[PDB]
């Protein structure tokens, strides 16, 4: 941002105004700096700006230029009121890389002090293709995206990029930082079994005639892809029928007695027992 | 003024121009970080018989 | 040294099965090429394992190969300093000729309480493991009221030691067995924690699992071992010693209202919200002061002072009316290894 | 050298893994907490929730005395100073770290503390390698490397008060883990070529050179390093090896 | 395989992950090369009255 | 890293790496495929090295089936590899990471590349050194060497400073780039030490330049300096001459002949102009 | 220049090649520059006659 500095010469004042700022306590404009500079940003402060500044004004009368010896020159009298906004600081940084593993929820925080309250936030995600530019995290179905701190949920190897915060203060001053997420990844074990639940399945031919009951079907180890199921064996007619979707098999009764489903991802067999009462 | 600025963060000393950097923007600890290998709890528990 | 920058930078090498190990030189027990080349990684789980045993055969092959990587870290250090001014007449004029050995042992004694005071906010904000009291998730989910206040409880104390205890951080004290003496306590701490003295009494008050006091006086265990400087007492794993500068986030918590039974609050841009109080744990070799021409030093001060006179007497002060003292230095920490320390957030009592 | 003792690290890690997993699948004596009869019944909600109890510690002991494991610690009759207790443990019981909390929280009988710490009986009696505390027949110890079945438990939902849980086939389903005792002479290492241990590693390291110079790389720019070894193990007394499958809080 | 590649390109060793690079990309030759003193023809013509 | 692919004669142990789009009838079977310049180690390994790992996952028997060691194929002695594909693309003559100028001065960039399949193509690209500034494409109209191997800006100003770029790209459509940053160093232009008129004397005749007059141009000294706004300060005689001026140059037209004068300034700097009118 | 033969017999013996009937020899090295003054350098590009 940029800076006015206003210099009273009765009481050796120097203000330090916003570049919109101004005063009407006689004090005289003497120039503008910026800060934070724009080529050493942590090696000068307002001190050595206003110093520079003062350093080409005459002392006799402010208003006019002047060289050395007739410059103002000694800060030991000269007064630095501050007025302008507080230097947008980044309080808390986001860790260069973050590295984790699939299903994990990460979560980024940042603090910021300084700048013209109220600040906001904006998330941006980068991904790790080719030419693949910062795209806004849409805050609608992830809220934490106009906070501070931003929380993903079950990662995945697709959300593997570079996570950037841009925090903007009410005069629209910006500060930003960034992270890298790396993924884990890791080959999926084989199937060892199927589980079915629940199993054994209890059926009642009074109330479960017209729309049956489920099973569902998982993996193990958990994770583990169970494929495409299908059955192998259908239950007796007599007893029940059977049919499969998905990860889901849907049984009805047809008469009280014991029956069987068997279902198999092609490598890998599950028995359903099926238990039907009147 | 010559100023060191911050290297580091992609600020240049005053002293190097677009084709000119700092050699040495850090200092190596050469001792590095190890972890420690894994207790065993269930191998020392295990009679062996020849085979 | 000098002529390297501000930054030291170390490596660090990760063990081969661990999650951190992402590297393309995996190939499995069929030699196919695989995404990851850790084996089984930091898995505990049986049927991962499994899948992932190096099985060989008698006819050898191109098969189970893995790889390995390495970290870096790093840190830097920072500029600090400040000064005060007087003049001729402040010394000659004044009642007490000692004025200035007292100014000077106060400005001494500011600066080495500052250097504490910033070497605890480091290590405060680098802990790699943060517990949260209560149900709260965040310095702004630290609450004092509702259903479940965030307060430090037995409980909490125990998840802290454990996890210190699954990532291998050293402990600092053994388990004290006992005496002959009557109405003493046997202690098994085994851990340093610091505290404030806005903790403590809620410390004092803290009950076990069975409802019984947790926390044990000095006194009771004083005879059999040695008491540490400053400790209060013992709750569990961890002797407690109280820091009489120690730092808290104030107003950093959840929005304060009627509702607050007498937890601690500040107000912030008008509003009351709830202090947050840390309890640290400084594990050993988690990190290290970068001491830059300190002499072996984790610091070093540098007092300018000049006198008025000719000293002084100058183009902008040609009579040499005033004087100077000023006090700088250099400090830096470098953080190896994040994960030992430990850090409890909670509300305080009034 | 880091690479070389990475290595090493690993091999002796995995061995490790391999011989618990081998001993945890070997086990005869299988209790189940709470009401469960399977691995897939271990459910950390509902109205009997599948946690461990001082009860099943008692029924673990008393099968293992109906079938004679042999006892491996001694009591202990207390000492002379002040705040100690007496320990009638006689067994040793491997637990990870994830159940240790919950075993701290037992109630015994009459709605006391059950769980001992060690401080007060190390005066009296040996501490044990990485001894944690007793209950009444057992002296638990902590292993860092316990292993657990994920997700190898029911379905959990939201009403889970707490217990950890594994994702399988993207649903949540709760861990199963694992307390086991190692009686005597239950088990044996099958020892082939190891000079009398239960396993040896065989290290072949080749560096780039002259070594390596050869038809297929006449420069010799490539090395390698390999480890391999034999093991296995014979399971004599199936019921000498006691298991205890039960839920872990968070 | 485990593979120098080349760092100072951009393409990283084998054994450095996201977090880490080498060291030492590069050997710094620390004697500076310097021009000389440009020669001066018109100066020694001069002599010189005091003032 | 185009994908090559690779067919084996069990025969004649010969290997062909083919482009992908490529094909052999001949009794060779396709073994697999690998990206030649490796997409991860792009110059620590070969065709060779690529061509080693596909054959070692076929069997020694029958290529067309996949095996494992011992019965692999693994002496690459006695395989030979006939490469059919395109040869890869290299930068023989990179540019230079950082080319330093003056304002004022023509620059030249220039690349020579080497492999790939002809005709090669080329397109040169400009970044500013302004903020979130992205490389464009130079007109290849304007300046018509954006369009080859050698690019020139000719009179390089302060705007010209900033990263070019070149691509190159093949037949097959693969590519590889080059990138400079150019400095462009600038100097505080000198002060006004003179005014220079051209031609001075102007010679005028009544006959001959009444209707249109003659003109006189001003140059600043040293050259590159600043000239300003020029204006008469002192008019002709208007019985001999009349005088104006527009830019830096005085247009002067005859009336009657005889001498007169005109004085022309910027402000700080005067030059005076005689004109000598004949009949 | 590092040089590398390995003659044949048992030297060269091996699955590959049991008998070991053929050997081989190689030579590699490494080289580089560092152009210090690049204008000390003066180079004039002509044709040249049959």
């Amino acid at each position: 941002p940029v800076l006015k500095v206003m210099f009273h010469k009765d009481t050796n004042v120097a203000t330090v105004l916003d570049a919109s700022g101004s005063l009407s306590d006689g004090s005289v404009e003497v120039g503008t700096f910026h800060h934070p500079d724009e080529t050493y940003p942590d090696s000068v402060t307002i001190y050595h700006g206003v110093r520079d500044l003062l350093y080409k004004r005459s002392a006799k009368d402010p208003s006019q230029t002047a060289s050395y010896p007739n410059n103002i020159i000694n800060m030991q009298v000269i007064s630095i009121d501050m007025k302008a906004t507080p230097r947008l600081i980044l309080g808390t940084a986001l860790p260069r890389v973050i590295s984790t593993i699939e299903g994990k929820d990460v979560t980024w925080h940042v603090d910021v002090a300084g700048g013209k309250a109220p600040l906001t936030y904006k998330w941006q995600f980068k991904a790790n293709t080719v030419g693949a530019a910062f795209a806004d995290i849409d805050s609608g179905e992830n809220p934490t995206a106009k906070t501070a701190t931003l929380i993903n949920h079950a990662v995945t190897a697709e959300s593997a990029g570079t996570y950037k915060v841009i925090v903007t203060d009410a005069n629209g001053t910006t500060i930003e930082s960034s992270s890298l997420l790396v993924v884990g990844v890791q080959e999926p074990p084989e199937v060892a079994s199927i589980v079915a639940y629940p199993s054994p399945l209890a059926l009642s031919v009074a109330d479960d005639i017209t729309d049956g009951k489920t099973v569902k079907f998982s993996s193990l180890p958990a994770g583990s892809l169970i494929g495409t199921l299908s059955i192998k064996t259908q239950p007796d007619s007599g007893k029940a029928t059977a049919e499969i979707s998905g990860n889901v098999l849907t049984v009805k009764p047809v008469a009280a007695g014991d029956t069987t489903v068997v279902v198999t991802n092609g490598t890998k067999e599950v028995t359903v027992t099926v238990n039907v009462t009147e | 003024m010559l100023n060191y600025n911050a290297p580091t963060d992609g600020q240049k000393s005053s002293i190097d121009g677009a084709n000119s950097d700092q050699m040495q923007t850090f200092f190596w600890l050469k001792k590095a970080i190890i972890t420690a290998r894994k207790e065993q709890y269930f191998m020392p528990l295990a009679s062996v018989t020849n085979m | 040294p000098k002529h390297y920058g501000k930054t030291i930078k170390v490596y660090e090498y990760v063990p081969l099965l661990d999650d951190r190990n992402i590297n393309d030189q995996g190939i499995d027990a069929s030699g196919a090429t695989i995404v990851n080349g850790n084996l089984y990684g930091s898995s505990k789980d049986i049927g991962n394992i499994t899948s992932k045993l190096p099985l060989l055969t008698e006819n050898g092959g191109r098969v189970n190969r893995v790889g390995f990587t390495r970290i870096a870290r790093e840190g830097s250090i920072h500029k600090f300093g400040f000064f005060y001014e007087f003049t001729q007449e402040s010394i000659d004029f004044d009642s007490d000729d000692g004025l200035m050995e007292h100014l000077s042992r106060e400005l001494m004694n500011g600066a080495t309480q500052i250097t504490e005071a910033v070497l605890q906010k480091d290590l405060l904000a680098a802990a790699g493991t943060v517990l949260y009291a209560g149900a709260a998730t965040s310095d702004a989910t630290i609450t004092g009221e509702g259903s479940t206040p965030s307060v430090v409880s037995y409980k909490n104390l125990m998840r802290l030691d454990q996890i210190l205890t699954e990532n291998r951080t050293p402990t600092q004290t053994t388990i004290i067995t006992g005496s002959r003496m009557i109405d003493t306590k046997v202690i098994g701490a085994t851990r340093v924690m610091y505290v404030g003295s806005e903790l403590v009494p809620e410390l004092k008050a803290m009950k076990d699992l069975f409802g019984n006091k947790a926390f044990i006086e000095t006194q009771h265990y004083a005879d059999a071992g040695t008491i540490m400087n400053g400790e209060v007492g013992s709750i569990d794993k961890f002797r407690i010693i109280q820091v009489p500068e120690m730092l808290h986030w104030a107003g950093a918590g959840a929005q304060a209202t009627g509702a607050n039974p007498g937890y601690r609050t500040s107000m912030v841009s008008g509003q009351e919200h709830y202090d947050v109080y840390p309890m640290l744990v400084v594990g050993d070799d988690s990190f290290t002061s970068i001491g830059f021409q300190t002499d072996g030093k984790s610091l070093k001060f540098t007092v300018m002072t000049k006198m008025p006179g000719k000293e002084t007497a100058d183009r902008n002060d040609p009579y040499g009316e005033t004087g100077f003292s000023s006090i700088k230095w250099y400090y830096g920490i470098l953080v190896k290894r994040p994960e030992r320390l430990a850090l409890i957030k909670t509300v305080a009592p009034l």
